[PDB]
C-alpha cells in the first residue's frame, strides 16, 4: 500500500547547479514500455 | 487529503522500513508519476485515497483522480530543470540541456543526469516552471550512466 508525501513547490531555481552531457542516441521502444540502445 | 499543487513522493510501507519507490506531479487536482512506480495500484493521501484514471504501460505514464494536465513541450533548444527528489533527500533543481533519443517514430528530449530509480516520476522543468515531462525511463549507456526521456503525455 503506496502513499504521498510533499517534497515541495515546482519552480526554475536562478543559479542552479548545471551539470551533465546531452547525447544523441539511437533508441527503440518496445510494447512494454522498454527503450534500449539501436546499433 | 493534500491536494496542494507541488512535486511529491511515492513511499510503501510494504518492503523494509518506509522506502521512496518514486515521485509525483500535482496539478490541478490530479497526481501524475510514472507507470512502472505505481504499476496503477491506488495511492493514500494521508486518511484521502487516490485512484487512478488514466494510464498507459507503452508512455510509462498514469494519472489519479482525472486525465493527464501536463502538455508543455521542450523547445529543442533551451537548458532545462530536473526537479529532482531522491530517496531520504532534499528536492534539488539541476539545470542540464537535453540530449535526443532518435526513434523510428520521431525525436525526444533526453536527460543525462543519474539518479536512484526511485527518483523515478521527478519532473523536468521550462524556465517559465512548467512541466515539460517525467523523468525516469531512458537507457543504459556503455559507461553505466543512464540517460532518461522527457516523458510526456497527452492532454485530451
Ligand atoms: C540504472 N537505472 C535504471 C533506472 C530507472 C528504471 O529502471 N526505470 C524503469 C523501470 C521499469 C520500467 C521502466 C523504466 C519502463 N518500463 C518498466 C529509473 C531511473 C533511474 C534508473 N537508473
Amino acid at each position: 500500500d503506496m502513499y504521498i508525501e510533499r517534497a515541495g513547490d515546482i519552480t526554475w531555481e536562478k543559479d542552479a547547479e548545471v551539470t551533465g552531457n546531452s547525447p544523441r542516441l539511437d533508441v527503440a521502444l518496445d510494447e512494454s514500455g522498454d527503450f534500449s540502445l539501436v546499433e | 487529503g493534500e491536494t496542494t499543487d507541488g512535486v511529491y513522493r511515492v513511499m510503501t510501507r510494504r518492503l523494509l522500513g518506509s522506502t521512496q519507490v518514486g515521485v509525483g506531479v500535482m496539478q490541478e487536482g490530479v497526481f501524475h508519476t510514472m507507470w512502472h512506480v505505481t504499476k496503477g495500484a491506488a495511492l493514500r493521501s494521508g486518511e484521502g485515497r487516490l485512484d487512478p484514471y488514466w494510464g498507459d504501460v507503452k508512455q510509462d505514464l498514469v494519472s489519479y483522480c482525472g486525465p493527464w494536465k501536463l502538455d508543455a513541450a521542450w523547445d529543442g533548444l533551451s537548458e532545462v530543470q530536473l526537479l529532482a527528489v531522491p530517496p531520504g533527500e532534499r528536492a534539488k533543481n539541476i539545470q542540464t540541456l537535453p540530449g535526443i533519443f532518435k526513434t523510428k517514430d520521431g525525436d525526444i528530449g533526453a536527460v543525462a543526469l543519474d539518479y536512484p530509480a526511485g527518483t523515478s516520476g521527478s519532473p523536468i522543468l521550462d524556465k517559465c516552471g512548467r512541466v515539460i515531462g517525467l523523468y525516469g525511463n531512458g537507457v543504459v549507456i556503455k559507461n553505466g550512466s543512464y540517460v532518461s526521456a522527457i516523458t510526456q503525455g497527452k492532454r485530451e
